[PDB]
């Protein structure tokens, strides 16, 4: 990331990727407080994800994973349009999506 | 490592000084500075002494550290030609010109390519600087707060990840607490802390400026002067 | 604090002040300084009795040498001098000579690959730094009275700031995810 | 504006002046180019001229205006690590160089934020270029067949 | 296209020659080439009597005046004197007086602000990119005789493309809905 | 290619030299060289009658003459001589000499505003670039018998290069795009 | 300010004058000057009752003694003299004798290495630095009247300006940051 710099990273990683993963809550099968205020990839990742969405062109790739309920943002419904996986019971059914 | 500043005042000055300090002992990380080379950059001149250690840095692979304040981003500004040219009390003593706005201009033939923004660490001292004081041209790659993710530049330094499939590589000592506890640290804190206060005391230092514990004897930077 | 010995020798201590006549009388004044603090001045005025016998000689004498270290006193005249002396409507046989001595400094200046080892610019109360030449403008100005701390160092041959030597490395730490 | 482009082909070259020209005589706004600017470009230097140009653009909310093509594509593929090191022949040649990924390094620290693409306008000439040929980022940004 | 007179004024057509001892026969060309396109070109080996009575303030003459223009002959030799080792400086005294102007440059090109307004590096038929010095890399890089067009609109100082004033605004027509 | 007339007037072809006895033989064939071109050189060894009339004032008539070219032949004995010669010899009556030459030379450069017009340094085999007296480094220095077509050339007064009459601007061509 | 006394012994208050007859006038208050400040002054005029025995013993009798301090007085007849005064004029024995001890001076400052240890021009009303002998050029040049408490310092071979005893070095402080 500091040779590339972020942007081109993430960029590059997007293409490469075979499949992509969006995490969107948190786990519920551990407690935790959420902590363990600063810039982070996740408006990056979610406009780089939108270009594709409107070239409509390797959609496959881009898969939705959820532990907690999702949050009501539009960002995150903008996600929804790929596959959801609701890893607290869709274990199998993401391993074979990815798969 | 080589450190690149503006001598944006004097307690700035103090602070990068006492960063080294760190840097020489708590860190085992030898440091290029101006102030301790006079000599050098007298006998060479700013230009000289400049190009030899960008050329060392990049030919050694050695990271070149920016610290990023109000001074930096006004030569930027100047650069860019929307601010009158800065004439700083601290490089008033210092030969020709400016060694902060050299030291960019000898940078930026870097940035024509896509990938050499890894030599570079861009650092800014969050309590007395913000992120908008960093130069657009170092927005592309990544930048640190100091001592609030030092142990990350420390990395960067050493060319180390701090993540690894199932663990993690962490240093004790250069840690936010341990920081705090590190007798170089207690002195960078110190004289971050009077930094601030004389900001707050004066919003207006930039432009007046423009025109404690003890560790073991001997172990840290010593300031000489005759009777 | 602690008090350091100052261990310079002897001959290392000689100093050759080059000026002009506009700052004569804050040149003795310097000399007066240096000249308490331990340092062996040459200036003409002090030297008159032997520089009477051969004036050429006698900078020869200073300009030659390698170990004494040469001040240079900047001033509005000092410019007019080392760039058209000759050119003034009487001769200055002062500004000849300061103008055949910065000629001297700026040949030894280039030979050494321009690198300025032991010629120390400073600027004088009615001085500014465009009086500077331009060659000297590439090492450290320093400004008389304000920077006399500085100049005592500069000519001690020592840093204000001195390093120390690299620390340890750190602790090293692992911890399983 | 500020219009920035690869150069693809010294006609491509022929194609963005006559565009600038359409823009400065019909259309009756200023452009900012570097074919125009070689001077102040040589004054201040590559980075340094681009980023007065961004930062005046994005000042005065003025907008800065991007000719994809092919080799802008190839370039956006060098970038992302999966694409040859472009040696265009205009920019191979010329002392400038390529100034494209020097203005895509000053363009991308923007898009970290959402409300950046007010600011670029991206366009492409159908007849010589295709809607493809955008970076993917850039894509995000509503697009137009010049 | 349409012929036009040429109003660059006699005194800004002064153009002075950096260059190593390696390119000394394409420099004579250059001379010769921007001679008989009207340029008054400085040069050490034309002009080897004004510079024989002083080689110093020959340089120091071109070098102060900010209307003349500096053109640096870049080559292998030329990177290798300015910024190699000095060992090697010790049998050639040209090169410490290339060594010494590009001192000057720099110190100029700080000076202003780290903005190159009149030095103009050349690549000539032996030279490569690497060579042109790190601070010059800021700046258009022209080479001989490729680009020669290129080079005499620079020295006129003129823009090979330039754009017309701006026309007025298009006429906005509004149509109901 | 042709041939050309040097215009020299015949007063502007005398020339002095002064030389140390470590190359008299050297000096012997110098003046041979000079005097078959047709330059009627001056130089104690041939001016023996005349010159021992009155030695000092057989030196001071070419010291005083502006126009007559004085050509100092550098050597490992030439700078001891004007260095040291009474301090390490028993009364070397030629090592003197050569010394209050010198010394002439020197007072007339700086009175002049350090500016170099009628010495000529020329490097005898056996010398090197350390022997030559700091000020006589400032101008061209010639090696014999390396140079002496340019040493030849700087006699006459004529320059090696000849740059052709300058021409006028280059006319300004227009066309649309 | 406190008061001094020398102790220059009596030996040393021996000053011989040479000059020229346009200059006797301001000669003769010169010797009236010295005289009433307790120096010694060896004077044709005055001497004559000795002189007439041996005119040339008595020249030589202060020629020789090298601790008589001899005043050289520079007046425009002064260098016609001791230059052309056996052919510019009819014979005057006095310009002939003032050559004789200008050239007797020359050569006693050849010998000491182009070293002058006992002459001091000066110059009078009526003359100008063009007057001053060349080798008389390399030393202090006086000014009658304007600079006769410098002379009188000079004789009394004391310093104009006395500098400090050079203290010890500066004990270097150390402050830990």
């Amino acid at each position: 990331i500091a040779e590339m710099g972020p942007v081109q990273w993430l960029a590059t990683q997007k293409k490469a990727a075979d499949k992509v993963v969006f995490l969107l809550s948190n786990d519920v099968n551990s407690v935790c407080d959420g902590t363990c205020n600063s810039q982070d990839l996740f408006p990056l990742a979610f406009n780089l994800f939108c270009s594709d969405l409107r070239s409509q062109i390797h959609l496959h790739k881009y898969v939705v994973v959820y532990f907690r309920e999702i949050d009501t943002k539009d960002d995150y419904n903008a996600l929804s349009v790929c596959p959801k996986y609701h890893l607290m019971k869709d274990a199998t059914a993401f391993c074979a999506e990815l798969l | 490592v080589w450190i690149i500043y503006s001598a944006d005042h004097p307690l700035y000055v103090d602070v990068v000084l006492k960063f080294a300090q760190f840097l020489l002992t708590a860190c085992g990380t030898e440091v290029a500075l101006d102030l301790l080379e006079e000599q050098a950059i007298s006998e060479a001149g700013v230009m000289t002494w400049v190009g030899r250690q960008k050329q060392e840095m990049v030919e050694s692979n050695s990271k070149i550290i920016v610290l990023c304040s109000r001074g930096t981003r006004a030569k930027w500004q100047a650069l860019l030609g929307r601010g009158a040219p800065v004439r700083l009390r601290c490089d008033h003593g210092k030969p020709v010109g400016d060694l902060f706005t050299a030291a960019m201009n000898m940078i930026l033939p870097d940035f024509k390519r896509p990938a050499c923004f890894g030599t570079y660490v861009v650092c800014y001292f969050s309590e007395v600087s913000c992120d908008g004081d960093v130069p657009d041209l170092f927005g592309a790659a990544p930048r640190y707060p100091l001592m609030d993710r030092f142990e990350e530049v420390y990395f960067r330094i050493q060319d180390l990840e701090m993540f690894q499939p199932g663990r993690m590589h962490r240093v004790g000592e250069l840690s936010g607490d341990n920081y705090l506890r590190s007798p170089g640290g207690r002195q960078l804190r110190a004289a971050l802390d009077r930094f601030r206060d004389w900001q707050v005391r004066c919003p207006d230092w930039f432009e007046c400026e423009n025109l404690e514990p003890l560790l073991p004897p001997g172990t840290g930077i010593v300031k000489r002067a005759p009777l | 604090g602690t008090l350091k010995t100052s261990n310079l020798p002897e001959e290392l201590r000689k100093v050759f002040i080059t000026y002009s006549m506009d700052t004569a009388m804050e040149v003795v004044k310097f000399v007066n300084f240096l000249l308490v603090n331990g340092f062996q001045t040459a200036i003409d005025i002090f030297e008159d009795r032997i520089r009477g016998i051969d004036i050429i000689k006698w900078m020869e004498r200073y300009l030659r040498d390698k170990t004494v270290m040469i001040i240079v006193a900047i001033s509005p005249k000092y410019k007019q001098d080392v760039e058209g002396a000759e050119s003034q409507l009487d001769e200055d046989e002062h500004g000849l000579h300061t103008k055949y001595i910065h000629r001297m400094m700026q040949i030894e200046f280039i030979k050494q690959g321009s690198m300025n080892f032991r010629f120390i610019p400073v600027l004088f109360p009615n001085a500014k730094k465009e009086h500077v030449p331009t060659w000297l403008q590439n090492t450290h100005v320093y400004s008389w009275p304000k920077n006399k701390k500085n100049i005592l160092l500069r000519l001690l041959r020592e840093e204000e700031f001195v390093a120390p030597p690299r620390g340890p490395l750190p602790t090293l730490q692992v911890v399983p995810l």
